[PDB]
């Protein structure tokens, strides 16, 4: 899920 | 402070293309994910897509409605965000918003928004309004008829903004490729025709500015 | 592709009363890694850009009054407003950011208030519009409440139902009333083939219609 992407 | 300002929104013939810009200032652009959101008149917000930062490969994601037809890009050296719109349809007519897609601490919400830039997708030709004065009891109501212009919007004021209370500017109605709206202002009968009451109509689309004094 | 549904479409409330609105998502907006439900609430007042109020379902943004509380998790979320103020007039949108982003259809929050009869004003076509060959008769029905209202145009005692265009304003930012414009568009010749022009407004505030009129001469 995109909500897990960092920065 | 953080500022986002969209540009490029104008009147465009269906089928053509258009590129919107979002100039930014006040924050480190290169560190952020950026999204575009739009909104047809009197309709709901719609997420168009976003573009990841350099650290994440400048890749993009889109909403179903636009995927394949719109392209999001950016220029980190200029802190500008772009939105290329191709194969425009009438359904594209809307206010386009530039937003910061805050990713820090995995928040993932839109904390800053631009004022928006309006895109009108029609074949109608940009036409200037024909402002007309409307005149006829402790108070008197005066009006102003702004007829036959295209496209939206027009900004109407009274006495260059001096008169703000007792004003009603009605939503424009589309009639045969031409918009028509009116504005009424109510003031004490003791201030008219005593004091001058002027209707100010500005139509950026056609670089028009008309002042109409209300006379008995 | 997560579908968001909001309810109710629109609700009317009085200053001081509490209000609640729901948002439902087709998939769980909960993230196991981050430990947060990605549902945010946005407030969009008249003519302004949307504004973030709450994120992570129940966390309040900086500067947002405490009377705005978000709650829920998984697929059912709620936005509650205790002691609603007039200034809260706006459309409230929920939005999921679990995967991609999707907005709900929004809940339109309307402000209740006492009924108010409309102030009617009729205006004959301006001389300049006449010289150009046009003739628009305008009638204003201002500051009334509730929104439902009816206008009937009568030319020389006969009801006219062609060439009439009405426009309704949103709730006034000052007194929460509504106003409506009614424009009868005729040709200079048509306008002169008659003399009596009447505007009739019918509103729940009275069984008697409010009448306003004039004569060409
Ligand atoms: C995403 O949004 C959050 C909050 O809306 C941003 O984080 C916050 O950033 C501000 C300034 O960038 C920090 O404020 C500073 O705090 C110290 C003391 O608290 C104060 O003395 C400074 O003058 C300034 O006010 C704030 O602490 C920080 N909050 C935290 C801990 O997250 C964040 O920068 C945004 N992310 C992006 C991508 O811009």
């Amino acid at each position: 899920p995109t909500s897990s992407e960092q920065i | 402070e953080v500022n986002l300002v969209e540009s490029g929104g104008g009147l465009v013939q269906p089928g053509g293309s258009l590129r919107l810009s979002c100039a930014t200032s006040g924050f480190t652009f290169i560190d952020n994910y950026m999204s575009w959101v739009r909104q047809p008149p009197g309709k709901a917000l719609e997420w168009l897509g976003f573009i990841r930062n350099k650290v994440n490969g400048y890749t993009t994601e889109y909403g179903p409605s636009v995927k394949g037809r719109f392209t999001i890009s950016r220029d980190d050296s200029q802190s500008i965000l772009y939105l290329q719109m191709n194969t425009l349809r009438t359904e594209d007519s809307a206010t386009y918003y530039c937003v910061r897609d805050n990713g820090s601490d995995y928040r993932w919400y839109f904390d800053v928004w631009g004022a928006g830039t309006t895109v009108t997708v029609s074949s109608a030709k940009t036409t200037p309004p024909s402002v007309y004065p409307l005149a006829p009891n402790s108070m008197v109501t005066l009006g102003c008829l702004v007829k036959g212009y295209f496209p939206e919007p027009v900004t109407v004021t009274w006495n260059s903004g001096s008169l703000s209370s007792g004003v009603h500017t009605f939503p424009a109605v589309l009639q045969s490729d031409l918009y028509t709206l009116s504005s009424s202002v109510t003031v004490p009968s003791s201030t008219w025709p005593s004091e001058t009451v002027t209707c100010n109509v500005a139509h950026p689309a056609s670089s028009t500015k008309v002042d109409k004094k209300i006379v008995p | 592709d997560i579908v968001m549904s909001q309810s109710p479409s629109s609700l009317a409330v009085s200053a001081g009363e509490r209000v609640t609105m729901t948002c439902k998502s087709s998939q769980s907006l909960f993230n196991s890694k981050t430990r947060r439900n990605y549902l945010a609430w946005y407030q969009q007042k008249p003519g302004q850009s949307p504004k973030l109020l709450i994120y992570w379902a129940s966390t309040r943004e900086s500067g947002v009054p405490d009377r705005f509380t978000g709650s829920g998790s998984g697929t059912e979320f709620t936005l509650t407003i205790s002691s609603v103020q007039a200034e809260d007039l706006a459309v409230y949108y929920c939005k999921q950011s679990y995967n991609l982003r999707t907005f709900g259809g929004g809940t339109k929050l309307e402000i209740k208030r006492a009924d108010a009869a409309p102030t009617v004003s009729i205006f004959p076509p301006s001389s300049e519009q006449l010289t150009s060959g046009g003739a628009s008769v305008v009638c204003f029905l201002n500051n009334f409440y509730p929104k439902d209202i009816n206008v009937k145009w009568k030319i020389d005692g006969s009801e006219r139902q062609n060439g009439v265009l009405n426009s309704w304003t949103d709730q006034d930012s000052k007194d929460s009333t509504y106003s409506m414009s009614s424009t009868l568009t005729l040709t200079k010749d048509e306008y002169e083939r008659h003399n009596s022009y009447t505007c009739e407004a019918t509103h729940k505030t009275s069984t008697s219609p409010i009448v306003k009129s004039f004569n060409r001469n």
